[PDB]
Formats: C-alpha cells, structure tokens, sequence
C-alpha cells in the first residue's frame, strides 16, 4: 500500500464529502445548537474576553462557505482513516 | 343450594347461581367476583382434562387385566417409540394447544367476541355461556341443562380427586390404580396404607 | 373474666404465646427431621 | 383489532394506515411523531429483507454457496470474490468495502433530508416509473400488499438467521433439504428439546 | 463437578470428617458405664451424626476441598433443594404473614380508637383472618389489578 496514495485518497474523499454531500447537514446542525451559552447568554457576551468567535477565519469565499476550519475537521478524518487503513494493512491479524 | 357442611353458613358470594353450589370456599378464596368468574372456567378445564386423563389412565389398565388389549401402564407409555419423536409431538402439541388456548381465553376477557370461524367466515358458535361453547362442540345437542352442568361439575371433581390418587399412589405402590384395587381387594385389612 | 381475657390479648402476653407454640414447633420439627440442610 | 380476535386495539390504531391491523402492545406508537419515523423505518426494513431473502436462497439453489458461505471468502487475507462462477475482477475485500459506505452513505444521507413525510417513505418520481401509484386507490393496496410482503420476508430473515444459528454453517434450503428427510423426526423440536 | 467441587459421597474429606467427629465423641464415650445415661447420649449424638452425613451425600450434595457441603444456588436443577425450593417456601410463607398482617390492620383502620387493637389483639378477628393468608398470591393479585392494594 502506498502511504501518500492511502493518505491522499482518504483526504480527498472527506473534503469531498464534507463539501458536496454533508456540509448543508453539518451547518444545520451547528446552527441548531449554536454558541454554548451561561445563563442565557454566550460566553463572550457574559464577558469571556477570550471566547470570541474568530469571524476572520470562519470567512471564505467558496462558493457554499466552505472555509479553513471545515479543511482543518474533514482532512483530520481522512488522516485518521488513512492511518487506520495503514497500520491494520501493516499487520498479519487473523480472525 | 347444596351444603357441604350441614349447618354451616355458606359464603354470602355462593348464592345458589352455579351449578355445584354447595357452599364450599372455606379459605374464602372466591370472594372477590372476578376470582369467582374466573376459577369456574378452572374448576371446569381443569375437570374435563381429569376426566379425560383419568378414563386414559384407568380404563386401559383394566382392559389389559381383562386381556382384549395389551398397552403400556400410563407412567410407562411416554417411555415407547411412535412414529414420532417425543419432542416432534410436543412442538405440535404446544402449536395447536397456543391457538386454542388463546381462542378459549379471549372468550372469557370478551365473552362472545370469538365464537366465529375467522377462516370459513360464514360458519359461527352460537351464543351462550362461557365455558360451554356449544355448537359444533355439542353435535349431539344435549341441552345444557343445570342437571348436567352439575353432573359434568360432580364428575369433574371427583376425577381430580381421583387423578390425585393415581399420582400419590404410584409413587408409593410402584404399581399402577387398577393394581392397587386388586391388590387391596386381596385382604383388604392389611394393604391399606401400611406402605 | 372478659378482663382477664383482655389482658391476656394485651401485645407482649400474645406474643410469648405466639412465639412459644412457634418455638415448640420449630423444635420438633428439628427433633423429628434433624440437620436438614437441603429443603 | 385484527391481529388478535376480541382484543381492543390501541385508540392511534384505526385500521387506516397500511397494515395497521392493530398490534402494538407495547403501545411504541403512542407518541404520535415516533409513530410516524416507525412507519417509515418498517418499510424500510421491509424493503430489505425482501431484496435480502431471495438473495439468500437463489444463490444456495444454484452454485456452491449459502448465504454464510458467500462470504467466507473475505476476512482470511486473500480475496477472490465471485459472482456466478467467474470472480468479478474487483472483489477484493478493501475495494467494495470501500465503494459499499461511499454509495450507500451517499444515497442513505439523501433519503434522511427529504422533510416531507409521506416522501420519507412514499417518494416516487423516478422510483414509480411504470406509474403504478398514479391511481389513489390502487396506491394504498399496493402499500398494504408491500408491507404486509414486506414483514412476511422480514419473518423469513429471521427464521434463516435463527436457523443459521442452531444449525451453523448449513443453508435455509439445506435446513429445508433436511426436514425433509423425515419431518416427523428433523423439526425445531430438536432444537427446542436437546437429548 | 460445578465450581470444581466434588459429590459428598465420594470426597474423601468429608469422609475424614465423619471418621474424627464419631472418634471425638467416642474418647467421651469411654469414659461411661454402657448402660449409663450418658452413654446413651453420647451413643445417640453419634447415631444422628452417622444419619446425617449419609443424608448429605444421598442428597447429592457436593463438597468443596475442605469436605464441607457446598450450596449451588445458580439455578442448577439438580441443586433446587439448596435453594430455589426452600425459598419458594420461604415466600410463601412470609407473604401469609404480612397479607395477614394487613388484613388486621386494614380491619381496624375504620375502628372507632384503631390503637386500641393495636396493643391489645383482638383475637377473634384475627383468628378469623389468619387463613387469608393461605391465598395471599391470588388476593394480592386481585387487589392489584382493581385499584384497591396501592394508594394514588
Ligand atoms: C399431562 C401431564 C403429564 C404427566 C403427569 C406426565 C407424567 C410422566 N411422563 Mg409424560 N407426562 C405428562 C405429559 C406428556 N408426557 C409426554 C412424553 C413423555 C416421555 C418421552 C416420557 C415421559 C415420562 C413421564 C414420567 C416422568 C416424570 C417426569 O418427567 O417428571 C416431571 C417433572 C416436572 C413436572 C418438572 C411421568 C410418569 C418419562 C417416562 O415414561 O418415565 C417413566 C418419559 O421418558 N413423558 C408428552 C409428549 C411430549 C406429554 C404431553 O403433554
Ligand atoms: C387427554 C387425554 C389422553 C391423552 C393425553 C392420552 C395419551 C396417550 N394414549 Mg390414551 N386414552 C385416553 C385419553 C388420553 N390418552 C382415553 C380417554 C382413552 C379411552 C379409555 C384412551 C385409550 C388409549 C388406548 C387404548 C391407547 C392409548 C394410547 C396412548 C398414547 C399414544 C396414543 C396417541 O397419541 O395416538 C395418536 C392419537 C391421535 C391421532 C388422536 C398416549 C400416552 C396408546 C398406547 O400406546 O398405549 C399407552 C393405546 O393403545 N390410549
Ligand atoms: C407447641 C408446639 C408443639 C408441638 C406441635 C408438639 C408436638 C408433639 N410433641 Mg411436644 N412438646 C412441646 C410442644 C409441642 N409439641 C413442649 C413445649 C414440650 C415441653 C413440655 C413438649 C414435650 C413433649 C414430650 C415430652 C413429648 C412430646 C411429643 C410430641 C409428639 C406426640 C407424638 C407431637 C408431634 C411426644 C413424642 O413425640 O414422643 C417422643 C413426647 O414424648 N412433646
Ligand atoms: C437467615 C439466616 C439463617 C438461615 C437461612 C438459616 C437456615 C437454617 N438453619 Mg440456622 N441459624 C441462624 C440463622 C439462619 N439459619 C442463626 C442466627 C442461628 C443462631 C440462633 C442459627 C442456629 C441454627 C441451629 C442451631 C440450627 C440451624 C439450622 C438451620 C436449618 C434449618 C432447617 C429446618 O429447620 O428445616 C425444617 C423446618 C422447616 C421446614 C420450617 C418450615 C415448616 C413450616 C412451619 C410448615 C409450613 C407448610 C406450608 C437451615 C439451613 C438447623 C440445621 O439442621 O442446620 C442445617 C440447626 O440445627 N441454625
Ligand atoms: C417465515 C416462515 C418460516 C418458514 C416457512 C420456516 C420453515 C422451516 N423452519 Mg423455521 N423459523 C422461522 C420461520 C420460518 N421457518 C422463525 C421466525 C424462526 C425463529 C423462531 C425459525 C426457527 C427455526 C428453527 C430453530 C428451526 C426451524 C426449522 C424449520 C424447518 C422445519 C419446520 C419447523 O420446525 O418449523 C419450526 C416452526 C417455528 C419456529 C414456528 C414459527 C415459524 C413460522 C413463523 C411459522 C409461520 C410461517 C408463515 C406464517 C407462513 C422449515 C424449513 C427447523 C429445521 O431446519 O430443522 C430441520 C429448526 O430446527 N426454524
Ligand atoms: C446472575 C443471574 C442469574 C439469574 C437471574 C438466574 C436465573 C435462573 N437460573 Mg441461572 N445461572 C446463572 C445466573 C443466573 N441465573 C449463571 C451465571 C449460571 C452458570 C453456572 C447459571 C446456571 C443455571 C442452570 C444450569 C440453570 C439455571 C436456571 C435458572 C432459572 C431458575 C429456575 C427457574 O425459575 O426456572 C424458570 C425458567 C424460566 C422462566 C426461563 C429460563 C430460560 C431463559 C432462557 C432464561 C432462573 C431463570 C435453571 C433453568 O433455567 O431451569 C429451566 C437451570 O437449569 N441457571
Ligand atoms: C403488617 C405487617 C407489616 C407489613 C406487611 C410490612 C411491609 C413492609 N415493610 Mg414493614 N414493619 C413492620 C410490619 C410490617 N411491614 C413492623 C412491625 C416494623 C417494626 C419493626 C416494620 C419496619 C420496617 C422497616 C424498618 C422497613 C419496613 C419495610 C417494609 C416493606 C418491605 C419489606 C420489608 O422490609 O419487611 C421488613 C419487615 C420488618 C423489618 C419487620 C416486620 C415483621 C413483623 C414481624 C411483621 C408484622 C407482624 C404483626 C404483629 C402481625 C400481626 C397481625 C395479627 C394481629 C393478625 C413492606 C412495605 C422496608 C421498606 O420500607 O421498604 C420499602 C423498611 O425499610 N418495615
Ligand atoms: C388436570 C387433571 C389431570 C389431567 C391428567 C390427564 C391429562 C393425564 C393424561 C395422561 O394419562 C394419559 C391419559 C396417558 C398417560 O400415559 C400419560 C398422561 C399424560 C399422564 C388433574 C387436576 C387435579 C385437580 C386437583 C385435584 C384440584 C384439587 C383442589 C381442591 C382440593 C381445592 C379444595 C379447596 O379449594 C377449594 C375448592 C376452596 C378452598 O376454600 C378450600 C380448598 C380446600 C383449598
Ligand atoms: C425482523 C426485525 C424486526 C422485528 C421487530 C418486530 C418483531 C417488533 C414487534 C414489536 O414492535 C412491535 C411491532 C410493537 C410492539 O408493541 C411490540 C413488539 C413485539 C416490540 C427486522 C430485521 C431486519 C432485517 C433486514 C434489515 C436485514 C437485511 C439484510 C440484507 C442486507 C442482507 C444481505 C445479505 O444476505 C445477502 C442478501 C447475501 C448474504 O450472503 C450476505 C448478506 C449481506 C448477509
Ligand atoms: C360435549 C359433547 C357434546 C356432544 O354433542 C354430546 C356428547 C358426545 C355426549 C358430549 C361428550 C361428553 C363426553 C366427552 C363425556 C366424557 C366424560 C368422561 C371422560 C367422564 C370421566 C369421568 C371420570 C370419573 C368420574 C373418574 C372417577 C375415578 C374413580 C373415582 C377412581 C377411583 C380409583 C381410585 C382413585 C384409586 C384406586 O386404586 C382405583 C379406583 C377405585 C378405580
Ligand atoms: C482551493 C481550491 C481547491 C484546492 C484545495 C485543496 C487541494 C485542498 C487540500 C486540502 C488538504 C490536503 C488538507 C489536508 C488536511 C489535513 C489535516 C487536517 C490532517 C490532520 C491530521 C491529523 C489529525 C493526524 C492525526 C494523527 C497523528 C498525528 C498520528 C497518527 C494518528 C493520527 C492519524 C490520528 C480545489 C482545487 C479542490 C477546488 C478549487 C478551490
């Protein structure tokens, strides 16, 4: 097995999926239960300073908004099935 | 109706209604009417399977004495081979008993609600009591009478008495009942539960 | 009398009575049917 | 209620929906919106058992292999797939495990955002193409005929699944081959009642 | 066997045990006329200890290593007398005593002063009530199904 082939393949099928197939479910569902809230009120507008949502990063001009943070969440689940892939092929296990 | 105990007062809830009221509930049991309801339909199944099973057990044990026939005793014949396994017949034995059970049972929730053919649509029990089904189970037509029910209720009751006999017996004569009247009719005096 | 009869229905009378003829039973239960460990 | 002579069926339960003979005793459905994702989700496992049970049986009926022994081929490293005799050039276990979640996570995901309910489990369009629910009454009988196939293969599913299991690595038709050596002998009794 | 253990009847330990118990009590024995009261005793604890270690192996007790009956209470249906039977006794007659226990009080409850017949027994009434409890599964039962054994 090639590792960057396993790797690359396994990327690209889950930014593929969290782009075109997923990603109106995925914002939904963000939108739904939205910014954790104490008492009623967000964290940053309670006065957590250091809990402001980064709207600078969450900007992209792709076409349906998808931006670096949705690269960074689907491209950690290629990875992390690539290397599941790769390390259970590397094995002789028998069931 | 009848006494049991001559002079004792019966339950209030025994009114002279059913057939075999003899004011028999000592331990009060059936006072509550649902109880009531309910183990006349026990007292009834649980008679007319003794008096089959009783009638299987000893007339057959007889008719060997006598020597027309020539069967097992009836704690011997679950241990002969027929046509099929042991397990075979009682699979179908629960299969069958399953359907007419629960026929029987939905009849005494909801007397009435199950006396047609659900297959043959056109054909029906007709209406009646619970517990005497009637129709094509009485093809004969004998009518229902009070007189019968108390002997069907006599009979009943004295085939468990009997059945009881029967299973205390054999395990303790070995023998089976017809043997133990014979054996008793010998000289009585001194086979009458000297075992 | 019915005093009497009172007194002996009175709560610790009806209960040595009670446990008395339960501990007589329990004992010869024990003398005829000893050492029962099964049943 | 149908499903059981004389019983009162649940008060959600009016007969309309179809298959709805009344059986729910554990009363599920009474919360009306779960009521609705059941109906939805019974057809959808109806419809597969009923695409699973001929796949089950067609194969054991023609060359080597029931329902077990087609897949025995994967799991132990090696991969040699076949399909009718010839192995398919691509049946090796990562390939179609691979190909299996993308199409039908796809299609699967795409089935749960239609928000209309009927659509849920009714969707038509390109899956009517003969325009067989064009005619309103001749759509709900052929619903009532779906579910009611439908939970009968769901029935059979079970019975290959539970028959798998007592008899392990033989077939359903094997199963079947066997009972009828001699039926009075090879039944779930054995099953049932071991030795 | 179960749990590594072995039937009564044939574990030596246990065996070994009757042996040392009879040999305790007879270095007592000895020191008795025979025709003694003692003796008689003594001779009689020994007979119902010889009874008792026969009736724990027909039985179909097993023993552990210490040759000591060991209970197998998991079900087992060769081991229901160990358990299941006689707690099904146990059941039923604990559940006689507080069926009739709440009849008395239930009796009583609608009594002008009811604390009266709660330290002086009314015993008429309870002679009365005291075979209720024959069928307290059934009227238990029946009071559950009709609103009338639990308050709302
Ligand atoms: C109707 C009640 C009924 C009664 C009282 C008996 C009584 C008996 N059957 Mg029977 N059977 C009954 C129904 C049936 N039997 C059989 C088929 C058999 C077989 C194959 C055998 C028996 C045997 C026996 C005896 C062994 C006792 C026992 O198994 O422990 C009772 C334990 C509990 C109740 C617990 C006993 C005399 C055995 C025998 O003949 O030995 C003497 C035996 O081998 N029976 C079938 C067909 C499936 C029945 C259907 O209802
Ligand atoms: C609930 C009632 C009951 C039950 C369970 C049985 C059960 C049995 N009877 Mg039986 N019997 C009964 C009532 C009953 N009997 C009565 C009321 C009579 C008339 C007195 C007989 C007369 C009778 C005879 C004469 C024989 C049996 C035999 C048998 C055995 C197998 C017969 C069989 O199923 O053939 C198939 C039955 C049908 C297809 C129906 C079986 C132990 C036979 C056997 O092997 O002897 C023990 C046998 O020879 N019985
Ligand atoms: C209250 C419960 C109770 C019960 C049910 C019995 C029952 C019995 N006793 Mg018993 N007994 C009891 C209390 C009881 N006793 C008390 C409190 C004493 C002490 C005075 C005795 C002293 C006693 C003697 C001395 C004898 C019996 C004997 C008997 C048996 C007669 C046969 C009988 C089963 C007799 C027996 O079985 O012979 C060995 C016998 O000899 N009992
Ligand atoms: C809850 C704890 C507990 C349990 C489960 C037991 C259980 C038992 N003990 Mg133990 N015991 C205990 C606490 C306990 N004991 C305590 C706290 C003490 C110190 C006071 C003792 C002192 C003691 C002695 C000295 C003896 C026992 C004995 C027994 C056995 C009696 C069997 C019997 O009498 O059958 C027969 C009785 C019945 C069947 C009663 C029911 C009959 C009713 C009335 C009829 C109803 C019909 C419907 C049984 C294994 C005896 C034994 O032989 O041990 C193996 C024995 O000799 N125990
Ligand atoms: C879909 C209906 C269906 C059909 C036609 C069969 C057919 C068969 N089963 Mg099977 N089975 C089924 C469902 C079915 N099963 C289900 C739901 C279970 C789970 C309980 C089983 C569990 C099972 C076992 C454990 C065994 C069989 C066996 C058998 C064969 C012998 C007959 C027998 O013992 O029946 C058994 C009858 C039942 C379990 C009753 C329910 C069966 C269906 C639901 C009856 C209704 C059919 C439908 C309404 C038409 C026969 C080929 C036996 C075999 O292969 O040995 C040779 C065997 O040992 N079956
Ligand atoms: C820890 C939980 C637990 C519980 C609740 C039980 C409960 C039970 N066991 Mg048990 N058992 C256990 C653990 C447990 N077991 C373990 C770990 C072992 C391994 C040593 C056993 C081995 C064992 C044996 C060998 C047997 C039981 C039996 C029984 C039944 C008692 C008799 C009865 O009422 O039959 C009524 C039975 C039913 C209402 C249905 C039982 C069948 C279903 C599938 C359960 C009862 C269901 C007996 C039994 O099932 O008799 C028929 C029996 O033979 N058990
Ligand atoms: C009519 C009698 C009766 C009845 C039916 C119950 C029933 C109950 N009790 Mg109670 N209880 C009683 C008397 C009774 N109790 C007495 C007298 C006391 C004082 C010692 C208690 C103290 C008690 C405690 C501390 C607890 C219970 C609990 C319980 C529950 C669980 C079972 C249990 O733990 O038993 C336990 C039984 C006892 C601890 C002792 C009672 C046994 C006596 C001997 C029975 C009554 C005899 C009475 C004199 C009969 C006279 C009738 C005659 C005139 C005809 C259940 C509702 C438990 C509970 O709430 O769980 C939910 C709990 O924590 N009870
Ligand atoms: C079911 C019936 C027996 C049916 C047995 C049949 C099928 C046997 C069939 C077979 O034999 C064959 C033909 C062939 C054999 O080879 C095999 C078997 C299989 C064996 C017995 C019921 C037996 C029924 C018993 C005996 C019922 C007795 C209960 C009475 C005494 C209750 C008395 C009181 O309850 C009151 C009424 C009210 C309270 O106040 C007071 C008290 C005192 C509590
Ligand atoms: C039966 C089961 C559902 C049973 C549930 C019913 C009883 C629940 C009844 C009740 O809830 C009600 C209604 C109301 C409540 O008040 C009471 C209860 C009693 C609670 C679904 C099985 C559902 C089973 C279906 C989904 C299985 C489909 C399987 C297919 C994919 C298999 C494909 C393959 O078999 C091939 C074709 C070839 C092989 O070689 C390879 C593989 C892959 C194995
Ligand atoms: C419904 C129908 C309808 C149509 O229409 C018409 C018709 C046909 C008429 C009908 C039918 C009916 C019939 C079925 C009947 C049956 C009955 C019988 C079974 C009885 C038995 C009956 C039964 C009987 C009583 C029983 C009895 C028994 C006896 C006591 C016993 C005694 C004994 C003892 C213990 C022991 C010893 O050791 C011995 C002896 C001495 C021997
Ligand atoms: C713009 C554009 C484009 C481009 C884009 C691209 C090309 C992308 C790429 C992207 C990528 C390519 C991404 C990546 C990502 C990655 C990541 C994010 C990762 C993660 C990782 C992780 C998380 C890991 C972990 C681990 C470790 C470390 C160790 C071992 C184990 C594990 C695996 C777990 C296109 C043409 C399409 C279109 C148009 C526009």
């Amino acid at each position: 097995l090639n590792p960057s082939l396993v790797i690359s393949l396994s990327t690209g099928l889950s930014l593929f999926l969290g782009r075109f197939v997923f990603f109106n479910f995925q914002r939904e569902n963000v939108a739904k239960q939205g910014l954790p809230e104490q008492n009623g009120v967000t964290h940053f507008e309670a006065g957590d300073t250091r809990a402001k949502e980064y709207v600078s990063l969450l900007k992209s001009n792709d076409p349906v908004g998808f931006n670096i943070v949705d690269v960074l969440a689907w491209g950690s689940i290629g990875h992390i099935v690539a290397y599941y892939i790769l390390a259970t092929s590397s094995n002789g296990y028998d069931p | 109706k009848g006494e049991w105990l001559p002079g004792l007062a019966s339950p209030g809830y025994l009114t002279g209604s059913l057939p075999g009221d003899n004011g028999f509930d000592p331990l009060g049991l059936a006072e509550d009417p649902e109880n009531l309801k309910w183990f006349v339909q026990a007292e009834l199944v649980n008679g007319r399977w003794a008096m089959l099973g009783v009638a299987g057990m000893l007339l057959p044990e007889v008719f060997t004495s006598i020597g027309i026939i020539n069967v097992p005793k009836w704690y011997d014949a679950g241990k002969e081979e027929y046509f099929a396994s042991s397990s075979t017949l009682f699979v179908i034995e629960f299969i069958l008993f399953h359907y007419v059970e629960i026929r029987r049972w939905q009849d005494i929730k909801n007397p009435g609600s199950v006396n047609q053919d659900p297959i043959f649509k056109q054909y029906s029990l007709p209406a009646g009591e619970v517990g005497y089904p009637g129709g094509i189970f009485n093809p004969l037509n004998f009518a229902p009478t009070l007189e019968a029910k108390e002997k069907e209720i006599a009979n009943g009751r004295l085939a468990m008495l009997a059945f009881l006999g029967f299973i205390i017996q054999h395990n303790v004569t070995g023998k089976g009942p017809f043997d133990n009247l014979l054996q008793h009719i010998s000289d009585p005096w001194h086979n009458t539960i000297v075992q | 009398m019915r005093d009497l009869k009172t007194y002996l229905s009175v709560a610790p009378v009806a209960s040595t009575l009670w446990f008395a003829a339960l501990a007589g039973l329990l004992i010869e239960i024990n003398r005829f049917f000893p050492d029962a460990l099964t049943f | 209620a149908d499903w059981m002579p004389g019983q009162p069926r649940p008060s959600y339960l009016d007969g309309s929906a179809p298959g709805d003979f009344g059986f729910d005793p554990l009363r599920l459905g009474e919360v009306p919106e779960n009521l609705e994702r059941f109906k939805e989700s019974e057809l959808i496992h109806c419809r597969w058992a009923m695409l699973a049970v001929p796949g089950i049986l067609v194969p054991e009926a023609l060359g080597l292999g029931n329902w077990v022994k087609a897949q025995e081929w994967a799991a132990l490293p090696g991969g040699q797939a076949t399909y009718l005799g010839n192995p398919v050039p691509w049946g090796t276990l990562p390939t179609i495990l691979v190909i299996e979640f993308l199409s039908i996570a796809f299609v699967e995901h795409q089935r749960s955002m239609e928000k209309d309910p009927e659509k849920k489990k009714y969707p038509g369009g390109a899956f009517d193409p003969l325009g067989y629910s064009k005619d309103p009454k001749k759509f709900h009988e052929y619903k009532i005929k779906e579910v009611k196939n439908g939970r009968l293969a769901l029935l059979a599913f079970v019975g290959i699944c539970v028959q798998q299991s007592a008899y392990p690595g033989t077939g359903p038709l094997e199963n079947l081959a066997t009972h009828l050596a001699d039926p009075w002998h090879n039944t779930i009794g054995n099953v049932l009642i071991p030795a | 066997d179960i749990a590594g253990l072995t039937p009564c009847k044939d574990s030596k330990q246990f065996a070994k045990r009757e042996k040392q118990s009879i040999k305790k009590l007879e270095s007592s024995l000895k020191l008795y006329a025979p025709d003694s009261a003692p003796a008689l005793a003594i001779n009689a604890t020994i007979e119902k200890t010889k009874r008792r270690f026969d009736n724990y192996g027909k039985q179909g007790l097993l023993c552990g290593a210490d040759g000591l009956p060991h209970l197998i209470v998991s079900g087992d249906q060769r081991h229901w007398g160990e358990f299941i039977t006689p707690g099904i006794l146990f059941l039923y007659i604990a559940g006689w005593i507080g069926w009739v226990g709440r009849s008395y009080l239930i009796a009583i409850r609608d009594d002008k002063k009811p604390t009266q017949k709660e330290i002086i027994i009314d015993v008429p009434l309870a002679t009365r009530l005291v075979f209720r409890g024959f069928s307290w599964p059934i009227a238990a039962y029946r009071e559950l199904l009709n609103g009338e054994l639990v308050a709302k």
